[PDB]
């Protein structure tokens, strides 16, 4: 039975602000980051990119919503570092090289904290950092699985 | 707390385009405040570990600077998957592609090449004649699958017509892969998991299982390169995954690369796409390798074989999906075998390879387009039922049952378990009266006729009728299992395997089905029935120690093979309330459902409970015993007494059972009719060659339905 970072009610910039740095469950737990259904960027107000703490939390601010979702630190800066690079002019161009040298620059601060750790056992369906308990034929946030 | 970062300004050389929108008056006094939001654009607050001596930096850009066969999604927009990605834990709690140091996967033989682009050792699926008609799958007749082998369905219509579908990898580690969806197969049971994608030009597959990490393969045109995404460290160019070099048509990746064997196994499985375009080839190699299990786990999981036999299944279905589009026509016969092995395998790869029992073991295979597949199996349950009607031929009512076990349908197993307990009951007699079920087509028959008297059990909860209608076939199962079918049964195999390349000619595990795979006889291992096996054995170039070594695991397949959990769970009687002491559980090396009341149980051990004999001139160091078991806490011990027979005697129903001094029991027949009550109450006539009598010192027992155990003195045979 299974786990999500839930969003944050975030009206201002201090909500996200003030919240603490993630602490990380135990090896025990099978949790997953509450991200939004899909990545649109006319959508997104700020990106919070806080590696100065521990788990290298990530928010991410959608205002109209007024949510913050709390997502996978690296494969988010993987992601959004490579829509940077897409050629998509050259003011347009000029400054998203520079929006990413910063980008690459502040992640590679923390490129010691990338887990090691061998993915575990057990069944998986349909992805590691879902539930492990294996379906037979006789048959920090809650969400039980079905 | 207060927060002051470092805004950039117009003038910076660097950061300069990234300064905050006049709009925002951020002066150096206003930036704390926070009051950062301006519609028309995105700010990044970035903070590194020195968190506050460097108050971090906010950067600006205006939001509308971010806004054929099989293809990697990159990015975050419009990426499908990116939502996936984003909320797993990849590199937060598992290193999904951890760095290779050297891990290297050599180019295999059969590994596809530019001479062959199907495989050296392929052997590839022959296209339907010219001028062969390819009807639909409704116009389906009994004569159609009689001539099976030979008769073509068009797979347009059939098959599953592909359709846009994006796979992400369960590592989260790896861009989502876009493709064609061809369909896919997926099987597991209580303990393991497995799941195979396939696309045109595409195959992803994984490979779980409980206690045992996990295994990725994703298959891809060889033109294609997968990176390792998201790990900080590759931030000049992507870390593309481990894997073996690019074929001819296929370029294969693997995640979760190691512990010796586990990465052996991976090896083999990476190769196994390249290999062949035929999915009785793998198939084949599938029963091969089941066979060649080693005997030392137990009934506990075999993560190195495991991995193979799923790798092989996941990769016939790709084959077998492949091969059609190719040529677009399936063989009837094709499709049915197929539908018939998957089933089988997925069954023998979860048993005997996942430590599972088979009442869990599930299979779904979706290679056909959903719509055809109700129609094919609403048709195939009215030939099943035909045919049962209108032929009389056994190579139909093989066809019949076999065709019941590809639809594990109650109905379908319902219009063919009278006959399969029918015929059943006819090669009992047939063994009674001297001859030996040996031909293919009727061990193939034998194969899917036990499969079809078994499945209520697998399902949960069987009527009286079907309890009644197994339990007489699996009397007659163990006893049609004597020493000597065991011993030959090793011969047959031996000789089977020896005769086999993979590709010419095929080894198809049910059509060298023995009586010993559905007994309840779990004694064959046992050194007396080595023995047996070895001097019926033919001389071959292996050391004597080994060529042993090497039966024992085959004994040893096929008592793991005939154990069912739930067979044995419904057949020993157990008491209405708890048994006082500690239970005596010793695993029933023989059990004989005698009554559909009580059963006798063969042990090296007495129980607690049940009318226990215990078995006399039997070398103390293997001793048997002989329990009669009933819903009972009581036990009784009790001398087995002789007797001699002589127009209706009351041993109808009883059983026979022979067993030597050396501990071994070569014989546990039962008493079916009356003739074979007469053919005992005779005497063992000399020249007259019964299968109830022996050249080999023994002693003669007959066990009867009641609980009572005698000597049958005339039967013993001295030296
Ligand atoms: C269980 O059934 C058999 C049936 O043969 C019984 O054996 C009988 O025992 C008597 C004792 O004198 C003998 O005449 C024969 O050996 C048997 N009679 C018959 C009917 O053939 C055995 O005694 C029965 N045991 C129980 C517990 O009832
Ligand atoms: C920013 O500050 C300047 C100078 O004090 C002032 O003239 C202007 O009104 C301010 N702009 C906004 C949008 O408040
Ligand atoms: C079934 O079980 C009961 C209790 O064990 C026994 O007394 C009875 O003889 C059995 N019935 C038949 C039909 O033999
Ligand atoms: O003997 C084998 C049986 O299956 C066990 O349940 C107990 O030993 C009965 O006493």
């Amino acid at each position: 039975t299974e786990y999500v970072l839930r969003s944050v009610i975030a009206k201002e910039v201090g909500d996200i602000l003030r919240v603490p740095c993630m602490r990380t469950p135990a090896d025990d737990v099978s949790w997953r980051y509450e991200a939004p259904s899909v990545i649109d960027y006319a959508r997104i107000d700020g990106i919070f990119l806080r590696y100065h703490c521990p788990g290298l939390d990530t928010f991410l601010w959608d205002r109209h919503a007024q949510r913050a979702y709390l997502v996978n630190p690296f494969l988010f800066a993987a992601g959004f570092l490579e829509d940077l690079s897409h050629s998509v002019d050259t003011q347009e161009t000029t400054t998203r090289r520079a929006l990413y040298k910063e980008i690459r620059d502040a992640l590679g601060s923390r490129k010691q904290a990338v887990s090691h750790a061998p993915v575990r056992a057990g069944c998986v369906n349909f992805d590691y950092s879902r539930t492990r308990r294996c379906v037979g034929r006789r048959d920090p946030v809650l969400a039980l699985s079905n | 707390r207060l927060w002051l970062p470092n805004t950039p300004d117009a003038s910076d050389p660097q950061r300069g385009r990234l300064a905050p929108p006049g709009e925002l008056n951020l002066t150096t006094a206003s930036v704390p405040m926070l009051r950062w939001y301006a519609e028309r654009f995105c700010f990044v607050l970035v903070t590194t570990a020195e968190f506050p001596r460097d108050p971090g930096q906010l950067l600006y850009i205006p939001k509308t600077y971010l806004l054929a066969e099989v293809t990697q999604l990159k990015g975050l927009s419009h990426n499908p998957g990116a939502s996936a990605l984003l909320r797993s834990r990849a590199w937060v709690t598992f290193a999904a592609a951890p760095d290779r140091e050297g891990l290297t996967f050599p180019r295999g033989d059969d590994g596809a090449t530019e001479r062959h682009p199907d495989g050296r050792r392929n052997a590839p699926p022959p296209g339907p004649p010219a001028g062969t008609p390819r009807h639909p799958t409704t116009n389906l007749s009994i004569a159609h699958l009689h001539n099976a082998s030979v008769t073509w369905l068009a797979a347009r219509g059939l098959l599953r017509t592909p359709g846009r579908y994006v796979y992400l990898s369960p590592s989260a580690s790896t861009w989502p892969v876009g493709v064609w969806t061809t369909g896919g197969l997926a099987f597991g049971c209580d303990a393991a998991l497995v799941r195979a994608r396939y696309g045109k030009g595409f195959m992803g597959l994984v490979i779980s299982m409980r206690d045992s990490p996990p295994a990725e393969i994703i298959v891809v045109p060889a033109d294609k390169t997968l990176a390792r995404v998201g790990n900080p460290t590759d931030e000049n160019a992507p870390a593309v995954l481990p894997g073996p070099p690019a074929g001819p048509r296929y370029r294969v990746f693997v995640l979760g690369a190691p512990n010796g064997s586990a990465l052996d196994a991976l090896r083999r499985v990476a190769g196994y796409p390249e290999e062949s375009t035929n999915y009785a080839q793998y198939m084949s190699r599938a029963y091969a390798e089941f066979l060649g299990e080693d005997p030392g786990s137990g009934t506990d999981a075999r993560p190195s074989l495991f991995w193979r036999l799923a790798g092989l299944l996941a990769s016939s279905g790709f084959a077998f999906v492949n091969a059609a589009h190719a040529h677009d026509a399936i063989r009837l016969s094709d499709l049915l075998g197929f539908l018939a092995h998957s089933r089988v395998l997925a069954g023998l790869a979860a048993r005997g390879a996942a430590g599972c029992a088979a009442d869990s073991v599930f299979l779904n295979v979706s290679v056909l387009d959903p719509a055809a597949r109700l129609r094919l199996e609403a048709r195939l349950g009215h030939l099943v039922a035909a045919i049962l009607e209108r032929e009389q031929s056994l190579v139909a009512h093989a066809l019949g049952y076999q065709l019941a076990f590809v639809l594990d349908s109650p109905a379908a197993y319902g219009a063919v378990a009278p006959s399969a307990a029918r015929l059943i009951d006819a090669l009992y007699a047939e063994f009674l009266g001297g001859r030996a079920l040996t031909a293919p087509m009727v061990r193939r028959a034998l194969f899917y006729a036990t499969a079809v008297l078994r499945a209520p059990f697998l399902a949960g909860a069987p009527s009286a009728e079907q309890r009644e209608r197994a339990r007489r076939g699996l009397l007659i199962t163990t006893a049609l299992c004597t020493s000597d079918v065991a011993a030959a049964t090793h011969a047959d195999l031996r000789a089977a395997l020896a005769r086999t390349d993979h590709q010419k000619n095929l080894f198809w595990l049910p059509d060298h089905f023995s009586p010993c795979a559905a007994s309840l006889r779990f004694d064959l291992a046992e050194g007396g029935f080595i023995l047996d096996a070895l001097a019926m054995a033919t001389r071959s170039d292996i050391p004597a120690d080994v060529m042993a070594q090497q039966t024992r695991g085959v004994a040893s397949v096929l008592t793991r093979w005939a154990h069912y959990n739930a067979l044995i769970r419904a057949f020993v009687p157990e008491a209405t309330h708890q048994c006082s002491g500690p239970s005596h559980n010793a695993e029933p090396r023989i059990l004989v459902p005698i009554t559909h009341n009580a059963s006798y149980v063969v042990t090296h051990t007495p129980l607690p409970r049940g009318i226990g004999y215990k078995l006399t001139g039997v070398d103390v160091r293997r001793p048997l015993f002989i329990t009669y078991l009933t819903a009972t806490c009581e036990g009784h011990a009790r001398e087995i007494e002789p007797k001699r027979l002589v127009r209706d005697l009351g041993l109808v129903g009883a059983v026979f059972l022979r067993y030597t001094p050396a501990g071994e029991v070569m014989s546990v027949l039962l008493v079916d009719t009356d003739a074979t009550q007469q053919q005992l109450a005779q005497g063992p006539v000399a020249g007259t060659p019964n299968v109830f009598s022996s050249d080999v010192p023994s002693v003669a027992l007959l066990l009867f339905p009641n609980g009572t155990v005698i000597h049958l003195l005339a039967f013993d045979t001295l030296p």
